[PDB]
């Protein structure tokens, strides 16, 4: 029936979306150099099918990586805004997760989710490179469990 | 049956371009000791499909300050011209046996700059504007050497008929006669096609994404498809020009083997260069062309015009 | 190692393989086995138009010689 | 004409909260301050703090500090060169060296237990011992890294595109460089005859020989040669420290500033009190002030 | 001591300038780069196959926290309250209470993963090795709430990774 | 290591140096991850003879 | 395990098809690795539990679980203490 056909069509879109995302690491702090470390030949995101792409109008997932301050706050949001859909943000490190080591200082917003809708929270200070690689794997598993076409069918 | 042959030419190239993203991604990674796409299907074979249909399902956001008619015409010209680049190629027997194919080749290649200028203006952002202006500025500087190189190279061929290049190279590769021009032609092809060090047009690190700084999703692939299609065609054009192959009339299969095998070798050395050299700079980009390339091209052209006369080796015009 | 990229480029060789084979075989098939008789100059063109009119079937590629004259 | 480096897009409390954290609690800040040179920061903090306490670490502790300090120097100079090559174009030396960067990052993990923010260099020495055989693995790494440096120089040093984007670019005279408050390689590239490890040798740096790579032009290229030479001279320190690693304790033999050994914690009462007040109140540093200076790779 | 890095003496003999002209005309040094990267390609890669194989780690690794218990099974924690006093980010919150037996342990051991920074000071602080922090690093999540670990969450995780961390401190307590 | 002498020759000639002598990866030369228990030394002032903190 | 491969890929895994009543043939996660084997796989100890079984305890989780985020058996934080200020209980029946 139509449910089976739309299920296949959803999976066809699902498979590419979980295998062709191009992250844009908004390099902030010591969390950022770790993401460049999981760009090293040791882990090599690109073997999964993701490429470090600038010009965030091309990227799909964007990674906040480090502390986020009020000075960085409004610009960082705008990066999220003209970031085209589907758009997902992954919280890298404790500082981006919940302020972390600077949670009480006067200049850093406690947690990055206060600015953008965090999809995956990755703990770490810094999260070891493969721990983020795990988080990216979780992103594709979550991407696998969506019902975009299915919901529209019942809409 | 002329029609089915046309789709038999344009469809395989588009699929070839898609797979070019995968091989370049893997080969470039391998220089960097990485592995490149190997998770999405066997050895990443379905990565081009994954990238292609993910971007198609991404909304083509038009910038607020954009002329939509102007924003859309540029990819149409860019992609159509790139696919039109192959219609006079001497692939076994050339599709469009234009007696002036080389001029037709150059005119269409030079018309590609309108996509660069129009994309930058239609985007209407300072970053895109100066990105495009220098992009064409790099672009318009070099094809004068392209024309000079071809005029000197084709001088011993006999005419501008692309099919005639096969009979000229019937014995030895044409590179041996004009290897100073061969490297002259080769480097200028990178500048036209905008690969590193001549990537200041795009400049991923320092110009974000050049004219594609905003260009996203749907029609972004068109520049990407047109760009990578030109890579094969320019390398294919170099393959026939200098690295000619014997062509038995009773077996065009054999020369296709030689032509094809050469043109992947020429594309492979393209991204091989990318994975080794720093990116150039705008001033050196012009200075290298106008100070050390133009004078050498002039002299070599002067050498190659007089060479057939001093050796009584002028070629037949037919 | 580098034997993993050969699957990528082998498909590439197959992609560029197709246009050469098609235009070779369609030219062979349409023009009765022979290749497309090219006419870069008006002489070769009016050569063909003579062949098309002389074939008795209005196709140039149909070649028919000494069996005609008497 | 003019460029304004508008900074502050990362300004955290840092010093502001240090007024509220004890000396031990403040130590991890430096690991996160100049985050790419992990140990070299906390080297400065420990040297500063132990100076006020008038307590010198045991010689075994000093040798571990300098070995990791120069290993950290390898960490940062690889960062500085490869990241620069990223933006200049060629990006393969990036990945080539980053494969090595993991190896010393793995070494960080073997000793401290974390990848980047080791928090190893504590006032009074180091927190823990090197695991058995750790010197052997870094010895294997040390042998092969000289080749990896050759990859960089072969990749970049003679390449025209690299040079022309770098040579005679951003040159600064010695007087302005010194007046600008510059330091480290910034002065050395302009031919300035100065180096903290040599002129004011802190820790063991006096009992080791190395050649400071003084440039002679002051442009960007001179510093690039100076930095890659600093790599090789850093490799000299690893070898000298390797063959001359003395035995002995890891921290000072003063429980008032060094937490007692875990074994002594649970058998000796004085250790319990000393461990207790150290982890809740912390050692009291005598009043005063001190600007302690070390040559970070930056 | 010191050494110069760019004092160069280009010999002006007719021999040497030929190489310099050869270098500029024929891109010899550029070809050096091409053959350099080609040798790299002809080498193996070092990309570990995650998650089918993961990075090499060490027994001293600092990961996710997990409260443990004695061989008898009673919680090692006695609410000495050292760990939060040294906790550089104040991620440890705890309140002790009287217990029915009189072995009055804590009713609250809440460590905020998004505030904690994984220094490992808590382990060194704890006199009974109650709070250790395990080798796991896969404890990612999608909502900020599930990172606010509580007394129950640590106890469950301690009972989960008990097989691992027990050997880790077994092979590392001599160093500590 | 795995790699045959043929393309080992290709790496050696293209790089201008022998790479089999030392490689950027690791092999059996690495000390195994079950090192024996240590016997870390004692402090210089660990003596139970005259050791007064007044010194 | 294969000692001939370089450090890292020298020992590895392919995951099971059934994990705690969950289909995992296509999906792959690193967290189904049980703790005692998690020690050996990360090269934290080069001797597998098959030859050095972990010490048995009454409380050690008999069935290891993967990450439960995004699933109905997720973790949800909640205050573990007890409400301390209790209201004055309103009496009942009379008036004045
Ligand atoms: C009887 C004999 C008749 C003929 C004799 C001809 C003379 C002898 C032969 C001379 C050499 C050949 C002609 C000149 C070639 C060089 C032109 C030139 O300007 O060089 C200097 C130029 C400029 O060097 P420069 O900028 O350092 O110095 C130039 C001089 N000043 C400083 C005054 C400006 O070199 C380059 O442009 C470097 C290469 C740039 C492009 C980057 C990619 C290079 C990829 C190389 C590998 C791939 C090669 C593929 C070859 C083709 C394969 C099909
Ligand atoms: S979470 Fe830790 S490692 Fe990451 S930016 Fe904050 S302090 Fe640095
Ligand atoms: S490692 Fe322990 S002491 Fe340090 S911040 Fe985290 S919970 Fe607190
Ligand atoms: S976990 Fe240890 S340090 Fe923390 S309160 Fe309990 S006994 Fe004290």
């Amino acid at each position: 029936r139509g449910e089976y056909v739309v299920a296949k069509l959803d999976d066809l879109v699902n498979w590419a979306r979980r295998s062709s995302l191009w992250p844009m690491t908004f390099g902030l702090a010591c969390c950022a150099v770790e993401m460049m470390h999981m760009a090293a030949p040791r882990y090599d995101m690109d073997r999964f099918g993701v490429v470090f792409r600038a010009s965030p109008r091309q990227s799909d997932v964007m990674i906040v990586a480090g502390t986020l301050t009020n000075k960085m706050a409004p610009a960082l949001r705008k990066v999220y805004d003209q970031m085209p859909e589907p758009r997902y943000v992954v919280s890298m490190g404790s500082c981006a997760n919940g302020g972390g080591y600077y949670h009480y200082s006067y200049s850093v917003v406690r947690g990055c989710d206060r600015i953008v809708p965090v999809d995956i929270y990755v703990p770490g200070c810094p999260p070891t490179a493969e721990a983020l690689l795990y988080g990216i794997l979780q992103l594709q598993r979550k991407i696998k469990r969506e019902k975009r076409l299915r919901i529209w069918y019942r809409r | 049956m002329f029609m089915i042959n046309i789709l038999s030419l344009i469809i395989p190239i588009l699929l070839a371009v898609a797979f070019l993203t995968l091989v370049e991604r893997k080969v470039l990674g391998y220089m960097q000791l990485r592995k490149g796409p190997n998770v999405v299907g066997p050895y990443g074979l379905l990565q081009p499909i994954a990238d292609a249909l993910k971007l198609v399902t991404k909304e083509p956001l038009r910038p607020g300050t954009s002329s939509i008619s102007m924003f859309i015409i540029a990819p149409i010209l860019g992609l159509s011209l790139a696919l039109t680049m192959w219609v006079p190629l001497p692939m076994p027997y050339p599709l469009i046996n234009m007696n002036l194919g080389v001029l037709f080749m150059l005119a269409m290649s030079s018309l590609a700059v309108y996509s660069i200028l129009w994309s930058g203006w239609a985007s209407n952002s300072k970053y895109a504007l100066i990105g495009a202006l220098r992009a064409v500025a790099q672009t318009i500087s070099y094809e004068v050497t392209l024309a000079i190189i071809l005029l000197s190279v084709l001088l011993m061929n006999g005419s501008y008929t692309l099919s005639t290049l096969i009979t000229t190279q019937e014995h030895i590769w044409m590179i041996f006669t004009s290897w100073p021009l061969a490297m002259m032609w080769f480097i200028s092809t990178l500048a036209e096609t905008n690969r590193a060090p001549f990537d200041l047009t795009e400049g991923e690190s320092e110009l974000v994404s050049g004219f594609n700084v905003e260009y996203a999703a749907g029609p972004f692939a068109m520049f990407f498809m047109a760009e990578y299609a030109n890579i094969i065609m320019m390398n294919a054009f170099t393959a026939i020009l200098f690295l000619g192959a014997s062509h038995d009339p009773h077996t065009p299969e054999l020369y296709t083997i030689n032509f094809v095998l050469k043109t992947l070798a020429l594309t492979i050395t393209f991204l091989w260069i990318r994975a080794s050299y720093p990116r150039f700079r705008y001033d050196q980009l012009m200075h290298l062309l106008w100070k050390s390339f133009l004078p050498l091209t002039l002299a070599l052209c002067m050498w190659h015009i007089s060479l057939p006369i001093m050796t009584a080796s002028i070629p037949p015009q037919s | 190692m580098w034997f993993e990229i050969l699957p990528g480029i082998a498909v590439m060789a197959a992609c560029l393989f197709i246009p050469g084979m098609a235009t070779a075989h369609i030219h062979k098939f349409t023009n009765g086995g022979k290749e497309k008789r090219v006419a870069h100059f008006s002489y070769q063109w009016n050569l063909m138009e003579r062949d098309r009119c002389i074939s008795g079937v209005n196709r140039y590629h149909v070649t028919k010689g000494l069996e005609n004259i008497d | 004409r003019k460029c304004d480096p508008h900074i502050g897009l990362l300004h955290r409390g840092t010093e502001k909260l240090i007024e509220y954290k004890t000396y031990l609690q403040a130590l991890p800040y430096f690991d996160r301050l100049d985050y790419v040179s992990m140990m070299c920061n906390e080297q400065a903090y420990s040297l500063a703090v132990e100076k006020l306490l008038n307590i010198q670490p045991p010689p075994r502790a000093q040798w571990i500090r300098v070995l990791f300090g120069e290993i950290t120097r390898l960490l940062n100079h690889i960062m500085a060169v490869t990241t620069h090559a990223l933006d200049i174009g060629a990006m393969t030396p990036f990945f080539w060296m980053f494969e090595e960067r993991e190896k010393m990052f793995e070494f960080y993990e073997r000793v401290s237990g974390a990848r980047m923010h080791a928090a190893y260099i504590r006032p009074g020495g180091v927190h823990q011992d090197l695991p058995l055989g750790l010197l052997d693995d870094i010895y294997e790494f040390s042998k092969n890294f000289s080749f990896r440096i050759d990859e960089l120089e072969e990749m970049l040093t003679n390449n025209r595109i690299w040079r022309n984007r770098t040579v005679d670019i951003g040159v600064v005279t010695a007087e302005d460089a010194l007046n600008y408050g510059f330091s480290g390689v910034m002065l050395r590239g302009s031919g300035i005859q100065w180096d903290l490890r040599k002129t004011q040798p802190y820790d063991v740096y006096d009992q080791v020989e190395f050649d400071v790579p003084i440039g002679s032009r002051g442009d960007c290229y001179d510093r690039y040669l100076c930095r890659v030479e600093e790599m090789r001279q850093s490799l000299r320190i690893i070898s000298q420290c390797l063959n001359k690693m003395p035995p002995g304790e890891i921290k000072v033999d003063d429980a008032k500033v060094s937490p007692p050994k875990r074994a002594e914690m649970k058998t000796s009462m004085e250790s319990l009190i000393h461990h207790f007040k150290l982890y809740t109140e912390g050692y009291q540093v005598p009043p005063g002030a001190t600007y302690t200076a070390i040559e970070a790779p930056k | 001591t010191y050494k110069f890095v760019n004092m160069r003496e280009p010999s002006m003999d007719m021999k040497s300038v030929t190489d310099r002209a050869a270098q500029t005309l024929l891109w010899t040094e550029l070809v050096r780069g091409l053959g350099m990267t080609l040798s790299y390609l002809f080498r193996e890669p070092a990309t570990i196959n995650y998650p089918f194989e993961k990075g090499p780690l060490s027994p001293r690794f600092r990961g996710e926290h997990a409260l443990r218990r004695y061989p008898s099974g009673e919680e090692r924690c006695i609410a000495c309250k050292l760990c939060e006093a040294v906790c550089p980010a104040q991620a440890i919150t705890i309140e002790a209470e009287p217990r029915a037996d009189g072995s009055r342990r804590t009713t609250r051991y809440d460590i905020d993963m998004t505030k904690c920074i994984y220094c490992g000071f808590c382990q060194e602080a704890c006199p009974v090795d109650a709070i250790v922090e395990g080798p796991n690093f896969e404890f990612s999540t999608e909502t900020h709430e599930e990172l606010l670990y509580n007394k129950e969450k640590l106890l469950n995780n301690g009972d989960k990774w008990e097989a691992e961390i027990a050997a880790n401190i077994q092979a590392d307590y001599l160093y500590r | 290591a795995s790699a045959t002498r043929v393309i080992q020759l290709l790496r050696n000639w293209a790089s201008g140096r022998d790479l089999q002598a030392k490689l950027q990866l690791r092999y059996q030369e690495i000390s195994k991850r079950t090192q024996p228990p240590p016997k870390l030394p004692v402090g210089p002032s660990h003596k139970l003879s005259n050791n007064y903190y007044c010194t | 395990e294969d000692n001939k491969q370089f450090f890292g890929r020298h020992r590895w895994v392919i995951y099971t098809t059934e994990m705690n009543g969950r289909d995992t043939f296509w999906d792959v996660d690193g967290s189904m690795v049980p703790p005692e084997w998690h020690r050996w796989l990360h090269c934290m100890t080069d001797d597998p539990p098959t030859t050095k079984p972990p010490t048995a305890r009454k409380y050690i989780w008999t069935n290891h679980k993967f990450n439960v985020s995004g699933t109905p058996q997720q973790y949800v934080p909640y205050s573990t203490t007890r409400k301390k200020i209790q209201e004055w209980v309103p009496p009942s029946t009379p008036y004045k």
